């Protein structure tokens, strides 16, 4: 209808949609219908159409008052829908509103001091991040519009991917796991008989501009690495070839898939056809050294927010160190000596070689992150802490020859 | 399905600070993972807490029942349940009828669980509760006259409470006196009373006859027909 | 008089407005201010001590002396200490009771929390305020 613009029963069945999501207890993707429907009103003092209203209810009703009235029930849904920084949003133009142009004045602070308390609930609040499974479509006897078609799902926000697996498939029998996630069936797509496919994905994380070089908290972090996304990858390893067990790292390839959809989670809807895909797959060289670059700026980052705040979380700030220290000083570096600092590291490709001075300027960068921590660590210390700190610093000291002499890395 | 990730994602909750969000196992006893929850938050003095099914259940679960939990509830985490009943005891025998009255709430929310009916006896404050009830209403009598509907309450939930843990049955059965006969009949002699303190005094009455013999001559001699009967004048089909 | 006295501060003031031993300039404001706080008057106190924390900018870093002051010695954080000093002047109006103004900084100040410092706790307390002045405004 959109498509062929009858806005009537458009909006119609935006309301239908509303009491289905309410009967469905839904209240994100319930707000967001709501949105959609408003958003056609404008803030024009002229009461243009009667036609657009419901005929629930109508007196003179200047658009405003029902945009109004719409966004007291929006923001009631993103209330108790747990998800905030739609509804501050709305709350920011609805107060314009109000203040330049009907100065209720009673209505402004009603709706500032609960965007306020939203404020608090943003930082005091836990956000669960509900994980994200995607679903293949395989098989001739589905509804036209489910064949051949990856459907990935805001699932619950504590609910794994065989809780979500239970509700596909109680949901259908003719029940089927088909197991190879990669590819379609060629026989099943006119085949009855369903072909299923689920596993989780990864969100590409909604990057907003101008905030990655603040004090931002973890809350503005997590917010929005779970919401309003719209890219999800997926990782799978390769491993031919070449067959070291002490370290494949030169054939262990992997193979990430992403996928981009039309438009953006959370939507009207908690799922969404696939609309364009990311496949995708890189030599186990470029990889490890991005998950190196990654951990840099996982502990970079731990620092940053931790350069503000005295009693931080401490333990597990500690035991990323820790694993720093007891699992990658071995095994972590060993493939960095081996894998990566002997010749045939350089036979594999004579095309690029800003590799290994690349992860050696990296691991350059990486120890006095370690100081940071180390010495903020001083700071957090407890009774118990001071010895595990001493033996980590211990570590600390002859990896500081190990990069310096051993490694090679230059100094800086 | 009979092993899962043993690291299960259930929300933890500690009083005060964020509710922290991660998987717990269940292959790692309650006392290094209580260590690992209390140092999450940047905490400490993990012996002095206890999990509480924190549902209205309010119970505290073991590692047998801990296979029970599923994924993403709410775990609030308040004191060890000998700490919560060593403390609970002594605002009991706090003279300030509002420390008894908070303590002993919290009491009958708590008794339902067994785990802290087995604290509760190890602290043997189930003998406080015996001698209380069968001094109390004959001690405070000057005060008493106003705390009638006070000790109304208060007897109310005591008794509640007691039989909660009463009924578990682990426990013995001389544990009434002649004194718990004698507010009995302070209860059934007198005029009307409360109505829970009542349920809950026949119904130690009745788990008393399910022990033994003796101990029900010694309620028949405090039985008479036509008071039992003005217990069928209450219409109430439970009473 | 103390109304006359200082009065001719003032005088002395523009005084250094030419002058512009910005310091000491300062200074005698803020002795000023505290002979104002003195006589419970809040206007000039509000004005005059914005126009100092107006020479101030919302940049971080503290370089000139002039601005730093001498009460207890830290970097003095130079946005910290423009928001401070906002604080204690919608205080004033709060007393002052005129709050269209104050409301005007207020503003200023949950942008700037949004913009830098992020303490959602002061977001919601400066928004009670500002409610606060709404209600206040209707209720004149």
């Amino acid at each position: 209808y959109k498509e062929k613009k009858r806005e009537d029963i458009y909006i119609r069945y935006l309301y239908k949609l509303r009491d289905l999501h309410r009967d469905c207890e839904n209240y994100t993707e319930a707000a967001y219908t709501l949105l959609l429907h408003a958003e056609l009103l404008q803030w024009s003092d002229k009461p243009c159409v009667p036609h657009l209203l419901q005929r629930d209810s109508y007196y003179v009703y200047t658009q405003q008052e029902l945009k109004e009235k719409l966004y007291q029930e929006i923001i009631s849904y993103f209330d108790k829908g747990k998800m905030w920084e739609k509804a501050i949003k709305l709350s920011k133009e609805l107060a314009e509103t109000y203040e330049s142009k009907v100065f209720d004045y009673e209505g402004l602070g009603n709706l500032l001091k609960k965007r306020a308390s939203f404020y608090e609930n943003i930082i005091k609040a836990m956000r669960p991040q509900p994980e994200y499974f995607a679903v293949g479509y395989y098989g001739q006897g589905f509804p036209s519009f489910l064949r051949n078609k990856i459907f990935i799902y805001r699932g619950k926000e504590y609910e794994r991917r065989e809780d979500f697996s239970l509700r596909l498939l109680t949901q259908f029998p003719n029940a089927e796991k088909m197991t190879s996630t990669t590819p379609p069936g060629e026989d099943i797509k006119s085949s009855p008989k369903q072909y299923m496919q689920c596993f989780t994905v990864k969100p590409v994380m909604s990057l907003p501009p101008s905030y990655k070089d603040k004090p931002v908290p973890e809350q503005i972090l997590n917010y929005y690495r779970a919401n309003e996304v719209q890219q999800f990858r997926y990782s799978r390893p390769f491993r031919k070839g070449e067959k070291d067990p002490d370290n494949e790292f030169a054939t262990m390839w992997i193979e990430r898939t992403t996928y981009t959809t039309a438009y953006t989670f959370p939507g009207i809807l908690k799922w969404f056809e696939v609309k364009q895909i990311s496949t995708e797959e890189i030599s186990p060289l470029e990889n490890a050294i991005e998950t190196m670059e990654l951990t840099n700026e996982r502990i970079s980052n731990c620092v940053q927010q931790h350069a503000w705040d005295r009693s931080l979380s401490v333990h597990p700030l500690s035991m990323l160190l820790s694993g720093i220290v007891d699992p990658a000083v071995m095994g972590g570096f060993s493939n960095y000596e081996k894998a990566f600092f002997t010749e045939k590291y350089l036979q594999e490709h004579p095309e690029d070689q800003e590799k290994v001075e690349l992860l050696k300027r990296l691991i350059a960068l990486q120890m006095p992150l370690l100081t940071e921590g180390i010495r903020i660590h001083g700071e957090k210390l407890t009774e118990q802490l001071k010895p595990l700190h001493e033996r980590l610093s211990s570590c600390f000291r002859e990896l500081k020859e190990k990069v310096e002499k051993h490694y090679g890395v230059i100094t800086l | 399905m009979p092993p899962p990730a043993d690291i299960v994602k259930v929300a933890i909750e500690w009083p005060g600070a964020y509710p922290k969000l991660m998987e717990i196992d269940q292959k790692k006893p309650l006392s290094a993972i209580i260590k690992e929850v209390c140092d999450g938050w940047s905490l400490a003095n993990h012996e002095y807490f206890a999990l509480q099914h924190a549902d209205s259940s309010n119970f505290y679960i073991t590692e047998k029942n801990r296979n029970e939990i599923k994924n993403g509830t709410i775990l609030r985490l308040t004191t060890s349940p000998a700490q919560n009943a060593q403390q609970l005891h002594e605002r009991i025998q706090s003279s300030s009828m509002d420390a008894k009255l908070e303590a002993l709430k919290d009491l009958a929310s708590l008794s339902r669980d067994v785990t802290f009916a087995q604290e509760f006896i190890n602290l043997d404050g189930i003998s406080l509760l015996t001698q209380m009830v069968e001094s109390g209403t004959e001690r405070y009598q000057k005060l008493q006259k106003i705390m009638k509907p006070c000790f109304g309450d208060m007897l109310s939930f005591t008794l509640t409470a007691f039989v909660e843990l009463m009924d578990h049955g682990i426990v013995s059965w001389d544990t009434f006196s002649v004194a718990f006969i004698k507010k009995i009949a302070s209860f059934v002699n007198k005029s009307a009373i409360d109505i829970s303190i009542l349920q809950r005094s026949l119904a130690i009455l009745e788990s008393m006859v399910l022990n033994s013999h003796d101990l029900y001559q010694k309620v028949a001699q405090e039985i008479t027909i036509g008071q039992l009967i003005p217990h069928l004048q209450g219409s109430d089909q439970e009473i | 008089s103390k109304e006359n006295r200082m009065s001719c501060t003032v005088n002395v003031l523009n005084f250094y407005k030419e002058k512009k031993r910005e310091d000491i300039y300062i200074r005698y404001l803020y002795k000023l201010r505290d002979l104002h706080r003195d006589c419970e008057n809040y206007t000039e106190a509000a004005y005059t001590l914005l126009l100092h924390a107006e020479l101030l900018q919302w940049s971080d870093k503290p370089c000139v002396p002039h601005l730093l002051q001498r009460d207890s010695y830290y970097v003095y954080t130079q946005q910290e200490l423009k928001e401070k000093l906002y604080q204690e002047i919608i205080s004033y109006f709060d007393k002052g009771k005129m709050w269209e103004k104050a409301i005007k900084l207020s503003k200023e100040l949950a942008e700037t929390y949004e913009s830098k410092v992020f303490d959602y706790e002061g977001l919601g307390n400066l928004l009670k305020k500002r409610a606060s002045f709404y209600e206040n405004i209707i209720k004149a």
